[PDB]
């Protein structure tokens, strides 16, 4: 059968804000292979994003990393979306600089 | 280095 | 510590939309070393890591030779196990291979793998005396017999025993600066009020290589395994990874409760609280 992503959305470092970092969304725990994903600033697409090559986990399950360099500041969100066969609809998940 | 496999090689 | 190498295998089909697709990806330890993808402008292996860089022509060409072998190879395996399960030809399938080989901390094969899955699901895996095989179900056993004729367990035991090791004892030699480098993790303790009488502790590993960590809240010294939120382990995309651990706390238990963390890289292993 199909597995669901997990998604972690993060940055590489402490995030502080004016200083240059690396927004990370973290797929994982996903089956089949095929996936979407988009890192968005203030609901946008962001254009030069990169991701890993695709490997998988001892249960089977696929996992990317994608990532793009960005400056954060008090007011611009960013978020990850997601799409997936086992996904009706797209999912957003905003970036928590907490978490 | 990867395994090579022997030629026709099949599941 | 102990050390090992794997290679992932992935054959995706797509009916309508061209052959299946090969990837093939190489690691030692939590460290990728080499890639190839069937898809590519130019299919050939390519370095992925700095210390793989200086490997010659032969190599190289070597790798490439045997991906693009195991692309038509897998292509037919496909078609093969579609075949086993009485499936139609209108469906996107997938096999995965992984294989490899550990190492004990005296760098002798502790040792050896080579398991295959079809769907998702556990299909075939060589069984640890690298000598016979486990088939899921009757379909693998076909491929099993297939694979019991060419003799395939005796080839993969000579590898697994042989240039497994040799090659990742080359690895680990070549890329010792980072690959028998172990980076202990960054901790913090965040805390983060969710009530009056509520708040949550969150303990924090950053930076950290190897992947391997234990992190554990304990209240009055007793484990909480069932109270805490565990994240999965996740690459900062430097070749650390991060993780936390939190737990909800009733407002003025905190000094009650104390993060553990145990990693490779520690001197010792770190008792963590909240500094207010």
């Amino acid at each position: 059968i199909q597995r669901t992503p997990k998604i972690q959305v993060y940055s590489r470092h402490p995030a502080e804000n004016g200083k240059s970092n690396f927004l990370n969304c973290y797929v994982s725990g996903f089956h089949p292979s095929d996936i979407e994903v988009d890192l968005l600033k203030n609901g946008e697409r962001i254009e030069k994003v990169e991701h890993s090559d695709l490997s998988f986990s001892k249960d089977w399950s696929f996992y990317l990393l994608y990532y793009t360099e960005f400056t954060p500041t008090e007011k611009d969100e960013y978020a990850c979306r997601v799409n997936h066969v086992t996904l009706s609809q797209p999912k957003i998940v905003k970036w928590d600089r907490d978490m | 280095h990867p395994v090579g496999e022997a030629d026709y090689f099949e599941y | 510590g102990s050390h090992s190498m794997r290679y992932f295998y992935t054959a995706m089909s797509r009916p309508g939309r061209g052959e299946p697709r090969f990837i093939a990806v190489g690691y030692v330890d939590d460290t990728q070393f080499v890639r190839f993808d069937s898809d590519a402008a130019s299919p050939r292996t390519e370095p992925r890591a700095p210390w793989i860089e200086q490997e010659g022509p032969e190599y190289w060409d070597r790798n490439t030779q045997i991906f693009k072998t195991n692309t038509q190879t897998y292509r037919e395996s496909l078609r093969n196990l579609r075949g086993y399960y009485n499936q139609s030809e209108a469906g996107s399938h997938i096999i995965q291979r992984m294989y490899g080989c550990d190492l004990g901390p005296d760098g002798r094969l502790l040792r050896g793998h080579d398991q295959s899955a079809y769907d998702g699901k556990d299909y075939i895996a060589l069984n640890e005396d690298l000598s016979s095989w486990t088939a899921a179900d009757t379909a693998a056993q076909i491929t099993q017999r297939k694979w019991e004729a060419a003799r395939v367990a005796e080839q993969r035991r000579a590898y697994l025993e042989g240039l497994c090791v040799e090659w990742l004892r080359r690895y680990l030699e070549n890329g010792k600066e980072t690959l028998q480098r172990a980076d202990p993790p960054k901790t913090h303790v965040t805390h983060h009020p969710v009530s009056d009488h509520e708040a949550t502790l969150r303990c924090w590993a950053l930076g950290f290589y190897p992947a391997e960590i234990t992190l554990t809240w304990q209240r009055d010294g007793e484990d909480q395994t069932q109270d805490t939120e565990l994240v999965e382990t996740r690459p900062a995309g430097d070749r650390t990874f991060q993780k936390w651990a939190a737990v909800v706390v009733p407002s003025g238990e905190e000094q009650r409760y104390t993060c553990h963390v145990q990693h490779e890289g520690l001197p010792k292993p770190l008792t963590l609280r909240w500094e207010p």
